[PDB]
RNA sequence: ACCUUACCUGGCCUUGACAUGCUGAGAACUUUCCAGAGAUGGAUUGGUGCCUUCGGGAACUCAGACACAGGUGCUGCAUGGCUGUCGUCAGCUCGUGUCGUGAGAUGUUGGGUUAAGUCCCGUAACGAGCGCAACCCUUGUCCUUAGUUACCAGCACCUCGGGUGGGCACUCUAAGGAGACUGCCGGUGACAAACCGGAGGAAGGUGGGGAUGACGUCAAGUCAUCAUGGCCCUUACGGCCAGGGCUACACACGUGCUACAAUGGUCGGUACAAAGGGUUGCCAAGCCGCGAGGUGGAGCUAAUCCCAUAAAACCGAUCGUAGUCCGGAUCGCAGUCUGCAACUCGACUGCGUGAAGUCGGAAUCGCUAGUAAUCGUGAAUCAGAAUGUCACGGUGAAUACGUU
């Protein structure tokens, strides 16, 4: 039984199984309310359930770790996406319509020497 | 029982002598428990190039130091003491622990 | 820019109304990456709306927005000794923007106790017709018929 | 870089470690949770009996082939503008240019 | 334009280090010293002998050097009475006991180091630029050597006003990390100020 | 200021001047250049003369400038004003 | 702060703080003394040492005599080396041939195309070189190898902690590979180079970023990092010491930091990082103080222990537009730490005071996507001293019709 799936995003990784059940939910050991509080991050994190409208049929057991609150739900999602897909691999094109089994290679860029960030410059007074 | 670490400032040779004593190894009989690489640590700086007032004129260096690890389970021939001066032969630093 | 080469980003997630403009216009009054925030803002002031009266407070929002975008916007052009202005039709999605930009900045001038609620005040009084940012669409409107001449 | 002034870091170093014990012991009594006044105030006198150029804190650490005082690394123990004649001859051992 | 040490940029990637040892926090800055003393003592005595590459190797509290030269017999002589003083005085220098060895370099010629050495004495010998620059290329050229650049600066003969001349043959890719350029640079101090010689040395292309 | 654990600060040849100078009372000042010495209670009424980078300026010390130091009472810069 | 240090005031040495050569006399050292601001000088219990061809000698120390040493003194327009700049702009040349009396030209011009002197097609030119691109590092997907100090899917126990037995599934670490090549399809195109779209894919059109700086330019910068030609001082332009200065202050300019608040200030409750440093070191648990901190000594030569609590964000309560529960400068009092020593002239802590400041004239700067904006963390230098420098993550926009 059970699917495995990898999500990365922004430097986080997420671990997610899928079993048979009745969408219980648990990321860390603790509910997806306690872990994402009053934002976006909960329809990021389900969003694939509901496009593919297996909601309520899939239990998930998650193991997130690194990275931001956002970064986390978007390892969320990309590891569900995956799991998903290698369920019942018929409906790659769904997702993919969707842009989910892409990975976002977005990094934070590094800092330059004589700059101040990555792009920002010194104020230049030529006088 | 007897542990190993090693310790180079690049990998082909430490590759070589962790290859080396895993080979010699399974020729003596014993059991090896794999080679693991412990992550290598990166130091970096950072230096003015110019002799006199130029600032953004730099220039970057790094060394890295590459960590393996072995151990030996089973072990009735004590040898890889006796290439003390073949089992490190240039530049790796090596520590016996469980003598 | 020179070579044309611009591509358009897909960033869009409204997430309890489903309303795809409501998006932009948070992304329009958050500041310095502070998304919960400006979140907030925009969901107090629709509730202020809905508490007010029977109407719908997103089909006020568009409402608003419709009674705000300009239908044609002047450009400047020196002719070799002064400076004409001459007018042209806004694009489609030039008129969204515009909209709301002047709508936030607005919003941000008036005076009363949070910025909820003088959202809430410009979206009922622009939703007739009253507001400063409707008659900034009036005068931007007389100031490109009265350079009609050049048009085009 | 006088030769002086690398002639007189040099006699410093030594005078500082000649001695090196006899200021830990005193530094333990001065700072003794428990130590009488007394103890405090001996070895307060006995240490500021010491000659003045016998301190750590005066060392100024210089390169070891030009003393130069600015632009030290403790890693090497070159300044600035020889540890890059160096690295570039490939003598220092591990050191490369890197991008990451 | 500035341009950047060919040696230093190819480290890791064509070329080697001269010193390969692992050292620690607490005797790194120690064993850097000690090799770059003695490189310089080594390189200061022995000039007549034409050294080019001396190799520092440092097991655990021992040390190897490695010289290569294009004169053995001048290092070793009549069975080496200078090879054992060498290496009691090289023991005394660094703290560990020193083993040497000396590997001859074939071709002298054909080393960029040596050809600046010989291209510094000549213009020490007052030998016109002109005749040492050509024949040092020609020489280099007609065997091996698939590319070759130099390039001597200065106050070149006795001229109040220094200026840069530089001949090439073949192809030199500078910006190629492939290129198994070899690159020397030597000052000669002549009897007007110094004069600075630079040569660069491509044998060729390396795969795999 | 200097920490608790140590009340005062005293060079060895100026406390010893300071010293001295009770068996006969004060005639005379004390040539120092010990700018870093705290005055002690016990050295008032007086006549210091410390170092100033060009001279020694005489200071007589009263009980109101016991807790400072004797570079306090010596100005090392001048500036008799731009105007 | 002293030292750095190169400057000033004063005290003090002349083969000298350092090198070689000569001679004579002795070991080095250890002695807890006195005078002096110190430099220094005079006293000073102890063994006068080692190797002996027993003729003496080595190292080390002291004194004399000269050759000398010494100089952060001048010249960067006498130089080497190193660096900025145009400019990561796409250019700069050469050999042979040909054209012109010659300087020169041709190649390198022309139609397209490209990030590109990139490529195709023509062509009195045929080739080559340095540049461009590729090779290099890192990030984005997958596979093999390996599972400790890292991990916990399945099993057993569990004080409910990966804590234990254990597992090689996973994340992760680090070596080797696969992959992306306009590869396939449609259309345009001189059925060429190439261009516009599409499918598949983690990634599509040099995927993102970095290193990489052509011939030369500015007699650009550096004689003070180093090296060095010539000139200059040698009872001082050399050397040693103690105080002071580099921190001055009617003013003017450059680069930043903190704010002028309600997308905010305080109090309480809670969630999620990356990277890095530690044995002359990090410095816990316990205890003592409102606090900086003090005692304590566990663990660690480190995927093990320590630095070490991330903050903004979310929830609750209060403030209600006031020079204010905004802002924090300034000053008074009392302390801690480092250090021989915080007066000139250190960083922090407590109590009190509470300034200018209501979004800034003419003018002017940065930024095209994980970017700007904003929030925190680390390291180098370092006894102590960062609003600077160099790196690291979190949240996360607006806009580009177009070349007048
Ligand atoms: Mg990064
Ligand atoms: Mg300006
Ligand atoms: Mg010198
Ligand atoms: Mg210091
Ligand atoms: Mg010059
Ligand atoms: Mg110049
Ligand atoms: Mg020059
Ligand atoms: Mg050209
Ligand atoms: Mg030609
Ligand atoms: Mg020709
Ligand atoms: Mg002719
Ligand atoms: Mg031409
Ligand atoms: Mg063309
Ligand atoms: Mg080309
Ligand atoms: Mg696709
Ligand atoms: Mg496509
Ligand atoms: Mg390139
Ligand atoms: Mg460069
Ligand atoms: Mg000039
Ligand atoms: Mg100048
Ligand atoms: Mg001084
Ligand atoms: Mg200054
Ligand atoms: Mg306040
Ligand atoms: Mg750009
Ligand atoms: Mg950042």
């Amino acid at each position: 039984t059970q699917n495995y799936g990898t999500g990365r995003r922004k430097t986080a990784t997420a671990r997610v199984f899928l079993r048979p059940g009745t969408g219980k939910i648990s990321i860390n050991n603790r509910g997806l309310d306690q872990f994402f509080g009053r934002e976006t991050a909960r329809m990021v994190v389900r969003q694939p359930l509901e496009l593919t409208e297996t909601v309520e049929k899939f239990d998930i057991f998650v193991t997130v770790v690194g990275g931001g609150v956002s970064g986390q739900a978007g390892a969320i999602r990309h590891g569900i996406t995956r799991a998903l897909i290698e369920y019942d691999e018929t409906l790659r094109s769904s997702l993919r319509k969707a842009g989910y089994v892409t990975r976002d290679a977005r990094e934070v860029e590094r800092k330059k020497v004589g700059l101040r960030k990555a792009r920002k410059r010194p104020q230049y007074s030529k006088r | 029982q007897i542990r190993i670490r090693l310790k180079a400032f690049d990998h082909r040779l430490i590759d070589q002598s962790t290859q080396e004593i895993v080979e010699t190894a399974k020729r003596t009989g014993a059991q090896v428990r794999g080679p693991i690489p412990l992550p290598t640590r990166k130091e970096r700086f950072t230096v003015l190039i110019s002799p006199h007032v130029n600032k953004d004129a730099r220039d970057q260096y790094e060394i890295r130091t590459h960590k393996r690890v072995l151990d030996i389970v089973q072990p009735t021939d004590k040898t890889v003491d006796a290439l003390m001066k073949l089992d490190l032969a240039a530049g790796v630093e090596v520590q016996i622990s469980l003598g | 820019p020179r070579r044309r080469v611009a591509a358009k980003r897909e960033v869009l997630a409204d997430p309890k109304y489903g309303s795809q403009i409501l998006a932009k216009f948070m992304n329009h009054v958050m500041e310095s990456g502070k998304k919960a925030v400006a979140e907030r803002i925009v969901y107090g002031a629709l509730d202020k709306v809905k508490e007010r009266g029977k109407a719908d407070p997103l089909e006020t929002f568009e409402k608003a927005l419709d009674a705000i975008a300009p239908l044609v916007e002047v450009k400047s052009r020196r002719v070799g000794g002064a400076t004409y202005q001459v007018p042209v039709e806004v694009r489609p999605s030039r008129r969204n923007a515009l909209a709301m930009r002047w709508l936030v900045d607005f919003a941000r001038k008036r005076g009363e106790k949070s910025m909820a609620l003088r959202l809430a005040g410009e979206l009922l009084d622009a939703a007739e017709g009253k507001g400063a940012a409707v008659k900034k669409r009036e005068d931007v409107h007389r100031m490109a018929e009265a350079n009609k001449a050049f048009s085009h | 870089a006088k030769e002086s002034m690398k002639n007189r870091e040099l006699k410093r170093q030594l005078t500082v470690a000649k001695y090196a014990k006899k200021r830990a012991e005193l530094k333990a009594i001065i700072a003794n949770p428990n130590s009488s006044a007394e103890e405090r105030w001996n070895a307060q006198v006995a240490l500021q009996k010491q000659p003045r150029d016998a301190s750590a804190s005066r060392l100024r650490n210089r390169c070891r082939l030009t003393g130069r005082p600015h632009g030290f690394y403790r890693k090497f123990g070159l300044s600035r503008n020889k540890l890059r004649e160096a690295a570039m001859r490939g003598d220092v051992p591990g050191l490369v240019k890197a991008s990451w | 334009g500035q341009k950047v040490h060919p040696n230093g940029i190819r480290l890791g990637i064509v070329k080697e280090h001269t010193s390969v040892w692992y050292a620690d926090r607490k005797n790194y800055a120690d064993y850097l010293f000690a090799d770059l003393k003695v490189r310089e003592y080594l390189q200061d005595k022995l000039k007549s002998a034409s050294v080019s590459r001396i190799d520092i190797h440092r097991p655990a509290q021992t040390a190897r050097i490695t010289i290569h030269t294009a004169r053995p017999g001048i290092v070793i002589g009549k069975k080496g009475e200078d090879v054992e003083k060498l290496r009691q005085d090289l023991t005394k220098q660094m703290g560990v006991p020193v083993h040497i060895n000396i590997e001859e370099i074939r071709k002298p010629e054909l080393d960029a180091m040596l050809v600046a050495q010989s291209v510094a004495q000549q213009l020490e010998r007052r030998v016109m630029f002109r005749r040492a620059m050509k024949r040092a290329v020609q020489n280099a050229m007609r065997i091996g050597a698939k590319g070759i650049k130099i390039q001597v600066s200065g106050r070149l003969g006795g001229a109040e006003i220094a200026r840069t001349e530089w001949y090439r043959e073949g192809r030199v890719p500078l910006h190629t990390l492939r290129a198994d350029i070899d690159y020397a640079t030597y000052e000669a101090h002549t009897t007007y100020g110094v004069i600075g010689v630079k040569v660069w040395i491509f044998k060729g292309e390396v795969i795999g | 200021p200097r920490s608790l654990k140590k009340g005062p600060f005293i060079d060895l040849h100026l406390l010893k001047k300071v010293e001295v100078a009770v068996e006969k009372n004060d005639r005379k000042p004390i040539k120092t250049w010990s700018r870093r010495s705290m005055i002690l209670p016990h050295m008032v009424g007086l006549t210091i003369a410390v170092h100033n980078g060009r001279q020694h300026v005489p200071v007589l010390v009263n009980e109101d400038m016991v807790g400072h130091k004797l570079g306090e009472f010596a100005a090392t810069r001048t500036y008799r004003g731009h105007a």
